[PDB]
């Protein structure tokens, strides 16, 4: 008579744990979506300047 | 009116009301509990809803009182709740004046000495054991640090509390038996109509107060 309500509350428990790890993953994936173009744009200007020194 | 015993000797003079009433009430209680827990669904269906409502009632009244480890005493206090509940309803309802007994009567388990003093004794054994468990084995709750006088009265109250709860159950169920027997002995039963409601209310709340009073005292055992 106990495990029947244990399951019905454990559903909300696993749900809230899932939403917590979900929000962590959302911020991390948006960080990486910013980061890939940011890394490309920054390093391309880096190589631009460095090769431009030898060009001058 | 005949409450003593009948001579069903078994090594010592044993009470007959005690035996038959407590045996049949335990039997019908386990027959109710066992046949309906065979095939339970995850949804609280017809009887499982009632049984789980009783059990969450016991969960609340055991969670609010005792301490951090009430769950192993939830079986004890819950079977006590169920026993007093069904025995009060059986004393209010189940017919035992049309059936006659040659040597005595047969009304309820708590009408006699044995199955109230047995409850008191089992609770007291549980209190002494739980006090020697949760506290040390040298001196249980008896030991007096602040006051130099409370040393004998500590064991004296630890002796006089279970008998007090016993006398509570006595003064409830014996009074109820007197109500019902004189009220059906008045005249045909056109008189018990309003009194049956008060008896039912008092019996149900008698079960509840016995439950919470067992809870309070295993709480003191924890303390």
């Amino acid at each position: 008579l106990g495990d029947f309500m244990d399951k019905r509350d454990a559903s909300i428990k696993e749900q809230l744990s899932g939403v917590k790890d979900t929000s962590s993953e959302v911020k991390q994936l948006e960080e990486q979506a910013n980061a890939v173009m940011r890394a490309a744009r920054a390093e391309i200007s880096a190589a631009l300047n460095k090769m431009k020194k030898e060009t001058q | 009116v005949g409450q003593h015993f009948y001579w069903q000797i078994g090594g010592f003079q044993i009470h007959g009301q005690v035996l038959i009433t407590s045996w049949v009430v335990i039997a019908i209680l386990l027959g109710s509990a066992a046949i309906a827990v065979r095939s339970p669904q995850t949804i609280p269906t017809g009887g499982q809803n009632f049984f789980e409502y009783v059990l969450e009632f016991i969960r609340d009244v055991s969670k609010t009182q005792i301490g951090e480890e009430y769950r192993p005493w939830v079986p004890f206090i819950g079977t006590m709740f169920l026993f007093i509940f069904v025995s009060n309803w059986s004393g209010a309802l189940l017919p035992w004046k049309i059936i006659q007994l040659p040597h005595g009567e047969l009304a309820a388990p708590t009408n006699d000495i044995n199955t109230t003093v047995a409850l008191a004794l089992l609770t007291s054994v549980a209190y002494f054991y739980a006090g020697l468990t949760k506290k040390g084995l040298g001196y249980f709750g008896k030991y007096i640090q602040p006051t130099p006088i409370l040393l004998p009265i500590n064991i004296l109250e630890d002796f006089t509390k279970p008998l007090s709860l016993s006398f509570r159950l006595f003064g409830n169920i014996l009074a109820d038996e007197l109500v019902v027997v004189v009220l059906v002995s008045l005249v045909p039963l056109v008189v018990p109509i309003p009194v049956m409601f008060l008896g039912l209310f008092t019996s149900g709340i008698q079960a509840l107060i016995f439950a919470t009073l067992a809870a309070a005292y295993i709480g003191e055992s924890l303390e």
